[PDB]
């Protein structure tokens, strides 16, 4: 539906908070994260795309990427919730994103079904043997798009 | 990073690297002799010197190709080769064969050759080879080669895990700084020395080694 | 939580706590507030909250804004944002905060107009054009370190 | 304050489930565990520990290190697993470690969360008095003996 | 047509069979070859997938 | 001195003639050590150099081999077991001591868990089984001061 139980009239992100209902730790009614509203760049793309690496803003603010290269900095692979514009299809003027831990649902492209991390290269992906390893919170569903999370 | 022509967005791609450290190390070997030995045997103080040498430069070489950093260690080639691929061994009826199949494989890539560095078991074995009845099929038809084949250099090293070859070019690959060249040392007064009447011949050097990427070295294991 | 509505002050004041985007969920940090590292104690505490401008010392605390620095990320524009499973604390009894950054409050003199951004001059004018997370745009200024409205 | 202690925190403990996602990956293969670190070892020298800040160093080694009062900004985003451990902190020496990566759920079990300073790593102590510098990136300073994840 | 252009994998497995007479398969020596067949270069491409030789 | 009397290997010597090993007032051997000094050493110690492989002396003494890097002791191959043997005041070399030949330990430097001969002038090399003396396959600690013998 528009809001609850899915979100539609997107077109960066798709469907969340299919569980109902809020859940995430350190949670009030979040805030943006940003790249439909333009974020600080995104890293990757090797296809259509708009699922790259994202940052920590240092703190629970949280945005697309804001720092170069791919290099160990704390924090958990959230969940990626998007919450539908208050224009009609069009992205921007979207809603204050909580960033559950563990919530409903994401695609999963590392190798796992339940374990995947975020890399520069764009969408998710399995580890390396020399930097970061593969350990997620990926859920059910599979879909490759701009459109994504279903 | 596909232009919007397929309709695709461009990539933004950041290449990454991972650090490695390399503090100082010594490596050394030492002669332990007697005088009384040195002056009846007579050569022996000028052959001893040539051994303790000789016996640095290849415990210099022990370490470079065969072990695991630890600690104690700097970059050493066995690490920084890239894994065997199995796809490109194939039926063979000849032990030369193989090793022309793996040389061959890095250039298709646009790696750097310049030098084979092989197990010495396998380098041998390599030149050795037979048809089924002899004749080699990596050296010619009437002629041994052991020095250079396909315009490269074979070093045959022992320490370098069992039945292995590397392609690679070494002067990319690697880079040696020197904090102090080689030196002898001889001490009449030292832990062994006091013992008995001898003296200690100590011929050392403090090294380091750095192991550039994991690119441009490549090793291929043998067919099933 | 507690959120002051204030604009007397420059560590206490609030009016955008929180602030709209789509996409860019991942990555987790927070941070103590007021000033740490104090004696050989072990123990921390709760508070009474306290939104205002700070700044980090580099690490995870952030205490009273005096200046910014930095052209990059956070900066020394750090804002605090209540939330339900914390107690919330500022400057005085600090505990366990989650911050946010940029597209809050900022503090004019009557020296420049518009952007929350970070930058290297206290008083917060643009130099870094577009969005980053800052949907604000004050076109209004006020004397004496008194906290505008975005 | 802050030099390493025992207690069930140097050697790895009972079994809890740590692990959201399925357990185990071979991931970051070729990097071996130090005999030993800093700080007093004891009942058992581990050069590593489930959670807490790590680092790579003298090439293809691994080990503990000290984010003390702060700092954990550049944290880590792979951890070292906290299978077979009571309070998520101890894992065996010796041989090429098994990651795990963040998007997971850990237990620490003993008094505070999310408060005062670190008196081993994956600790965390309070008594709700005095103003102590906190770091990392865990939750909930309401429910002590909370499942925190990093 | 004047050069093979194959894919990297299928290459190095092709050149890597020896008859069990002792002849390699794309020029009959017993030497080293950068890799020839019919005297002729190969150009090493990787969207030419397994299994195929183009020549052109 | 009187002292060193019972049953001590682990204060009697300079280093361990044995620690798990055993021997009475009973003589099998009533040959003394012409290694170690005293005349600048307790009645205690004996001041033992190496307790392992032994090679006789004009007259019935036993000592170490000093033996160079050309040079090796053939047979007589005896380790020292000695507890106190048959003495009133602790034993001391020049005063009886009880052999056997296959006691313990068998001292080794290199860098151990391997076989070890002796030629101790500070020279340690290992064991073979047709180049240097058969030990029979044993592990042989490094350093010598302590050494588990298998």
């Amino acid at each position: 539906p528009y809001v609850r139980l899915g979100y539609e009239g997107i077109l960066n992100g798709a469907h969340d908070i299919d569980v109902a209902g809020l859940n995430g730790v350190e949670q009030l009614a979040g805030k943006f994260a940003t790249i439909g509203a333009n974020g600080v760049k995104l890293a990757g793309d090797n296809g259509t795309n708009a699922v790259g690496l994202f940052r920590e803003d240092l703190g629970d603010m949280v945005n697309a990427s804001e720092k170069a290269s791919f290099y160990f900095r704390g924090g958990e692979y959230y969940v990626n919730i998007s919450r539908t514009s208050l224009t009609a299809a069009g992205i921007a003027a979207g809603d204050e994103i909580t960033c559950d831990a563990d919530g409903k649902m994401i695609k999963f492209t590392g190798t796992g079904k339940a374990l995947g991390v975020v890399t520069h290269v764009g969408e998710y992906r399995a580890g390396n043997m020399y930097e970061k390893a593969t350990q997620g919170v990926t859920d059910t569903d599979t879909f490759i798009g701009f459109i994504m999370y279903v | 990073a596909l232009p919007v022509y397929d309709k695709d967005v461009d990539a933004k791609a950041f290449v990454i690297s991972k650090r490695g450290q390399v503090p100082d190390q010594v490596i050394e070997g030492d002669r332990i002799q007697v005088p009384t030995f040195e002056i009846v045997s007579y050569p022996q103080v000028r052959f001893s010197q040539v051994k303790e040498r000789r016996f640095n430069v290849i415990d210099r070489a022990q370490q470079r190709a065969k072990a695991d950093i630890m600690a104690v260690e700097d970059a050493e080639i066995f690490s920084l080769l890239e894994g065997a691929a199995t796809a490109v061994n194939a039926v063979t009826i000849s032990s030369g064969g193989l090793q022309r199949a793996a040389l061959t494989k890095a250039f298709q890539e646009v790696e750097k050759h310049d030098l084979v560095v092989t197990k010495i078991v396998m380098n041998a074995s390599a030149f050795a080879d037979i048809r089924a009845w002899g004749q080699n099929e990596f050296d010619p038809v009437t002629q041994h080669e052991v020095l250079q084949t396909g315009l490269f250099g074979h070093i045959w090293t022992a320490d370098i895990l069992i039945s292995k070859k590397v392609p690679q070019n070494t002067v990319y690959v690697l880079a040696d700084p020197e904090f102090v060249g080689v030196m002898p040392i001889r001490q009449d007064i030292q832990v062994i020395p006091a013992d008995k009447p001898e003296e200690l011949r100590l011929g050392w050097v403090i090294y380091e080694e750095l192991g550039l990427a994991v690119v441009n070295s490549l090793a291929i294991a043998k067919i099933s």
